[PDB]
RNA sequence: GUCCUUUUGUGCGGCCUCG
């Protein structure tokens, strides 16, 4: 889900447009790209986005 | 150990131009400077230094029918859309049309699938997003006359109320800018609204 | 160098008698030598000397 | 002097030079005099007599120099000029497929805003290369097919619709330079198709 | 520590602005100038009392420039640390340099030479804290430490504390 | 560190290793270090030198 | 390398029960990051038994080398790569080798073998207190999710039951 | 950017041990000192302010401009997202987030009763606001806690502490 | 959340480990009719940036890693001079190169290699061991430790009268001879690459 | 493929010009 700042901040040009409204991902295939799960994460710290 | 890597082509242009072949390839929009205008070719450079072409049914829109040569410059920088890349030669083929440059946008294969994408939220959200493009600027209008009054049309009736039959004030329209409402008593307590749309305006505020 | 032409000297630095001269035009051509640089680094016919 | 005694305190006494030593407090702003680490300014920690030890300012880090070498300045007002590679708001090629601009410098090192966002701290010999861009390739296009040169002020419409003057420009990127983003300096980059020209 | 202050600020006006809303537009430029804004003499200003009715006087139209220029006299409520002073704090995140916590927008450095060395950093631990027998500090849990050093910049301020004295550490 | 003290032994008896065995003999390393060591160093061997 | 990697450990000299519980622990992990390895080693190669129980007995034999014996990865690989695969003759006579580990999988065994001492040290305190406790008979949960315990989150959630329940005697010893 | 109401201070060449900030020996320089002057030029004493008092402050300002400026028509996220500037609006929700998280009284009446004893008590009339400040906002329980925690208040030992700290401990809402 | 993360981050260090091993696991290059690692001959060329001023550079390693013979040519490359001139160095009695390399700034370069293989093609030069004779060799050289190397104050030490082009050169050359060891003199910078 | 450009002395002395 996606804070203000992240409502905002988002763009196409960013990186973490990838997941910006991602759902139903399981947690058994995120091993298989660790990028995407790391990117989340740091978008989770700079306050954009967070993960449930 | 392995044997000396030797470069490819992919490999070659990565090297001499750092554009991958994923940042730079079919379909993908640049802005490049024009060197050459001809009746049939046009010659760009990029910002990397690949020397882009542009043939004349990819300059002109189908409807146009004026030279080439009236319609750009040399030295002016305008979009273009990627047709065909030559990852050897370092040559590259470019369209100006509407068509390529402006309607490819989603660049990027993002799994838009409704199981896996959020795809109601999305829309409202651009929905939004352009709810709050729509957002102008607005303010009021000065006008100087004598019998100009900046009042609602309940005001200018209450204030032609003290006044007798006859006598005229001015307020400014609901319609625009553009419009002048002027309000004179026809009776006590019976007042008529005019519009009277002004044309050749030198200003907003002008008359 | 200057802002003005140097088109009208001739190749022993000299201006010839005849020619039409304005304001700033040059009409002698003198250089003094100065020690060249780092553009030793590889200039093979522009390096100021 | 400073004594218990307050007569004492009132008296002025000339001292050689030979026989003093710098009184060096816990929580004070110091800057370095000589050595490896001079011109380094930070907070006193640590204070093991001769040897004292201080929580750096520009390296942000723990630094111990011997007492001898050590200033009381409250401010650090360090110059960087004559130094490095690479001026301020310099666009430095960071590796391959790497580019940013320099934020803030340093003695040793380089603060560099990458075009994504992130930032990064490099020393000097790290960074591959200083992209000199000619001034035709140094050009770009609003959103609306209007010019846009260095120096043009444009504001965005997108996003959080800042305005900002245009300080480098890279690819589709424009770095801008923006009075009211005190966060880095001004600097915050944004995609040329994300901005108008006024 | 929250204080209140009589504060003073400068600003000019453009003349494209002359116009019957000119004292709340002063107004609202007065308050996005000023809330929020961090100044090392002063601290961290947060909130303007009666920020709609402040008296903005009469502005000086600056000769050869035609802007006018206002004087705009408010109180305002400022926060502002002090060396050798005990406040409480948030961790906000876990290094092996040590601990950085948040009080209100000041973010507060804490190394590990000024750390008990009976709080040793634990990075296998979910999530990273400073661990002892009797006590474990980590992300959020509240700490109590006393400001050693302030560090002024440009238009941010960097406080030192400490928990090395008694009645500090984990609360 | 060891890399350091290794070339500063060597550099004493002579910057020259005739043997491999040289390593523990000399007292230049320790037991598990020339251990591991012994078959990841060598010394160029030339018939000519040495026809013994 | 092995002494900056072990830097950090307080103590690491593990006692010979102890010792095995790291090897099992290991051998479990392994398990668990290789199971698509394990899946294609068990389909592949189904005419022959147990590949598992030689892979548990290289994985361990791993672990003695880099605990006891100090063997670096290159050494090992180099120098010891019959512990590290497994050969047999089929059915035509056909020699077959089978690659049971590589050298990723001896780092991942040395990462391993570094984790667990946190988790070791954790199991220590936690058993330390409970003897503090002195419970007059031995609590049923406290050893069933104590004996099956293998990551220290679950090492967490014990000592909250514990600080819980037995706040009274926590209180007594020193909220 | 913002200047103070005092100015002057003008260059001199005696040099003064009280110019350095320090919360233990009471010295909060020029511009934080004890007397302060108004607008008017009159004289004026030192605010000091606890989180409770500056939390109701704040609270009430902060809703009284959202009162305004809507027309006049308790989030505190809506509440902070009435103020203008991004950076402006980070601050104001550290700031909210902080004080909610260390709120000894979130009510008008207690905070009033805490300021009164804390103002009319008659061993309080000597005590410095910063000292009131700190006492009514780090909420301390014990007098050795209290003066190892603020070092100020050893010298005033004819201040019934035990007491008044009984009383905040027992205004504040377990 | 803890948990992905910690596997999450394993995963990406392994891959981040293989990608460096498919990095730095080079040979150096193999003369054609000599046995594998046998360290070649290395003749560089570069201008720079490929503008109007700017001259070509010369640097010749042998096999034993020693520096001869670095050379400034004095004319524009796309003429017949640059061409009888670097025919004249190839074929040079003291220089005998078993590999060319060429790299540079931007696009230019590929001028540069086209000239060098044609002149290479046309004029036969072959590789002079002082029977089967073979052309010698023109390829781009990845020059991601070469532009490290010529900032690096121990290059700059080491060849204290040579230009920042010299020292692109001799870091091109080392690369061709050894890649490991090139790698391995980045020290801390190594980590900034593009792994 | 080629096109591409930037700035000025000082200190005295003398002779003049308009009041």
């Amino acid at each position: 889900e996606l804070t203000e700042r992240g409502k905002l901040q988002i763009e196409p040009e960013s990186p973490y447009f990838d997941f910006k409204y991602a759902k139903n991902r399981p947690i058994s295939a995120l091993t298989a790209t660790p990028d995407l799960y790391l990117r989340m994460i740091q978008a989770e710290n700079d306050g954009l986005v967070n993960i449930k | 150990r392995r044997d000396f890597h030797i470069l490819n082509e992919a490999e070659i242009f990565q090297l001499l131009t750092r554009e991958t072949v994923d940042s730079f390839r079919k379909g993908m929009v640049i802005p490049v400077y024009v060197r050459k205008v001809e009746s049939s070719y046009m010659s760009v450079s990029t910002q990397s230094l690949i020397a882009g072409n542009i043939q004349r049914q990819d300059i002109l829109e189908p409807n146009d029918r004026r030279d080439p040569r009236e319609v750009y410059s040399v030295g002016q920088t305008v979009r273009a859309c990627i047709l065909d890349v030559d990852y050897y030669n370092f040559k590259c083929q470019l369209s100006l049309l509407r068509q390529f440059t402006e309607n490819q946008v989603a660049g990027l294969n993002v799994n838009r699938n409704p199981k896996f994408w959020d795809i109601e939220s999305e829309n409202r959200d651009r929905q939004e997003e352009i709810d709050k493009q729509r957002e102008e600027s607005r303010e009021s209008r000065v006008i100087k006359h004598p019998f100009f009054h900046n009042m609602k049309s309940k005001e200018a009736e209450d204030y032609l109320a003290a006044r007798p039959v006859g006598d005229v004030v001015i307020r400014p329209s609901s319609k625009g800018s553009n419009h002048i409402t002027i309000s004179w008593k026809v009776a006590p307590q019976l007042y008529q609204h005019i519009d009277v749309l002004e044309e050749n305006k030198d200003d907003a505020n002008a008359i | 160098l200057k802002h003005g032409t140097y088109e009208k000297l001739d190749e022993d630095g000299l201006i010839a008698p005849g020619v039409r001269v304005s304001g700033d035009d040059i009409i002698i051509g003198k250089t003094t030598p100065i020690p060249p640089d780092t553009e030793e680094l590889g200039q093979r016919t522009k390096y100021h000397t | 002097l400073h004594s218990d005694d307050d007569t004492i305190n009132s008296e002025t006494v000339e001292i050689p030079t030979s026989d003093l030593r710098k009184i060096f407090n816990v929580g004070d702003h110091v800057r370095v005099i000589h050595g490896k680490h001079t011109d380094d300014t930070g907070l006193i920690v640590e204070v093991n007599g001769d040897k004292v030890e201080f929580i750096s300012n520009q390296t942000k880090r723990t630094v111990i120099v011997f007492s001898n070498y050590l200033i009381k300045s409250t401010d650090s007002t360090v110059s960087i000029n004559e130094s490095g590679r690479f001026e301020l708001h310099d666009l430095v090629q960071v590796n391959s497929d790497l580019v940013g601009i320099v934020i803030r410098a340093q003695k040793d090192s380089f603060d560099v805003l990458c075009s994504d966002g992130k930032l990064l701290s490099l020393p000097p010999v790290s960074i591959y290369s200083k992209l000199n861009l000619n001034p035709n390739q140094q050009i770009a296009i609003d959103s609306n097919g209007v010019e846009v040169k260095v120096g043009d002020t444009v504001r965005e419409f997108t996003g959080e619709r800042r305005q900002g003057t245009i300080l480098h420009v890279y690819r589709n990127f424009l770095f801008l330079r923006s009075r009211e983003i005190v966060e880095n300096q001004g600097v915050f980059v944004t995609s040329s198709n994300r901005v108008k020209t006024i | 520590m929250f204080f209140l202050k009589d504060l003073s600020l400068i600003l000019t006006l453009h003349p494209s602005y002359f116009g019957p809303q000119m004292n709340q537009y002063l107004r609202e430029k007065l308050l996005t100038d000023v809330e929020g804004t961090c100044t090392g003499q002063f601290g961290y200003i947060v909130t303007v009392l009666d920020g709609m009715n402040i008296d903005v006087g009469k502005g000086r139209i600056i000769p050869g420039s035609g802007s006018a220029e206002f004087e705009v006299k408010y109180r305002a409520v400022v926060w502002k640390p002090f060396k050798g002073e005990v406040v409480d704090a948030i961790v906000s995140n876990v290094s092996p340099i040590g601990f950085f916590a948040d009080v209100g927008p000041l973010n507060v450095f804490v190394s590990t030479r000024l750390i008990p060395d009976n709080l040793v950093y634990n990075p296998s631990n979910s999530p990273p804290a400073y661990m002892s027998n009797d006590e474990l500090i980590t992300k959020g849990s509240k700490v109590r430490l006393k400001v050693v050093g302030t560090r002024t910049d440009v238009n941010e301020i960097y406080a030192i504390g400490s928990i090395k004295e008694d009645f500090l550490g984990a609360i | 560190r060891k890399a350091a003290g290794l070339i500063q032994s060597i550099q004493r008896i002579g910057s020259n290793l005739v043997n491999r065995a040289h390593l523990i003999t000399e007292q230049l390393t320790s037991k598990t270090v020339f251990l591991n060591m012994a078959s990841f160093v060598y010394i160029v061997f030339d018939p000519d030198v040495e026809r013994n | 390398r092995f002494q900056a990697y072990r830097k950090s450990i307080k103590n690491y000299k593990l006692s010979d029960v102890d010792y095995s519980n790291e090897r099992d622990w290991i051998v479990e992990q392994l398990k668990l990051e290789k199971r698509d390895f394990l899946q294609h080693l068990t389909q592949a190669h189904s005419s022959v038994a147990h590949l598992e129980e030689k892979f548990e007995a290289s994985v361990k034999k791993i672990v003695d080398f880099i605990a006891i014996e100090s063997f670096e990865v290159p050494f090992i690989w180099n120098h010891r790569r019959d512990y590290a695969l497994h050969t047999y003759n089929d059915d035509s006579n056909n020699t077959i080798i089978v690659k049971l580990l590589n050298e990723d999988d001896l780092w991942r065994i040395v990462q391993l073998d570094l984790d667990y001492h946190s988790i070791h040290d954790k199991k220590a305190a936690l058993s330390s207190i409970y003897k503090q406790l002195d419970l007059d008979v031995v609590d049923p949960t406290y050893e069933e999710f104590f004996g099956s315990a293998r990551t220290l989150s679950e090492l967490q959630d014990i000592d909250d039951y514990l600080t819980f329940n037995y706040s009274s005697q926590v209180k007594n010893l020193t909220s | 950017v913002s200047t103070s109401t005092v100015g002057a201070r003008r260059r001199r060449a005696k040099q003064q041990v009280d110019d350095e900030e320090n919360a233990t020996l009471l010295r909060l320089g020029p511009e934080f000192a004890l007397k302060q002057y108004d607008h008017d030029g009159n004289e004026h004493d030192l605010i000091a302010l606890s989180l409770s008092e500056s939390r109701l402050l704040i609270r009430e300002a902060l809703k009284a401009r959202s009162r305004a400026r809507n027309g006049g028509v308790i989030d505190d996220d809506e509440l902070a997202k009435v103020t203008s500037g991004a950076v402006a609006n980070g601050v104001v929700k550290k700031t909210l987030d902080y004080l909610n998280t260390f709120a000894r009284f979130k009510d008008e009446e207690t905070c009033t009763a805490v300021d009164q004893l804390l103002h009319n008590s008659s061993d309080c009339s000597v005590l410095h606001p910063f000292e009131i400040a700190q006492l009514s906002s780090l909420g301390c329980e014990d007098v050795d806690e209290a003066i190892t925690l603020i070092p100020s208040l050893a010298a005033k030992k004819e201040v019934n502490l035990q007491r008044i700290l009984d009383e905040l401990n027992r205004l504040e809402d377990p | 959340k803890e948990s992905i993360r910690r596997d999450c981050e394993r995963v990406l260090y392994f891959q981040v480990k293989n990608s460096f091993t498919k990095k730095i696991d080079q040979a150096p290059y193999q003369p054609p009719t000599y046995a594998k690692g046998t360290i070649p001959r290395v003749l560089t060329l570069s201008f720079g940036e490929g503008n109007r001023g700017d001259a070509v550079l010369g640097v010749f390693m042998d096999d034993s890693g020693d520096v001869k013979s670095q050379i400034k040519f004095d004319e524009d490359f796309q003429s017949r001079d640059f061409s009888d001139s670097l025919t004249r160095y190839i074929k040079s009695n003291n220089i005998n190169p078993d590999i060319i390399g060429i790299s540079g700034f931007n696009i230019h370069t590929k001028k540069l290699f086209d000239k060098v293989n044609e002149l290479v093609n046309e004029e036969r030069l072959t590789i002079e061991y002082d029977s089967d004779k073979h052309l010698i060799r023109v390829i781009y050289v990845n020059d991601e430790t070469a532009r490290l190397y010529q900032h690096s104050s121990k290059s700059s030490a080491e060849y204290p009268n040579r230009p920042q082009l010299a020292k692109y050169c001799i870091g091109l050359a080392k690369y061709i001879q050894s890649p490991l060891l090139e790698y391995l003199a980045l020290d801390e910078s190594m980590y900034s690459l593009h792994i």
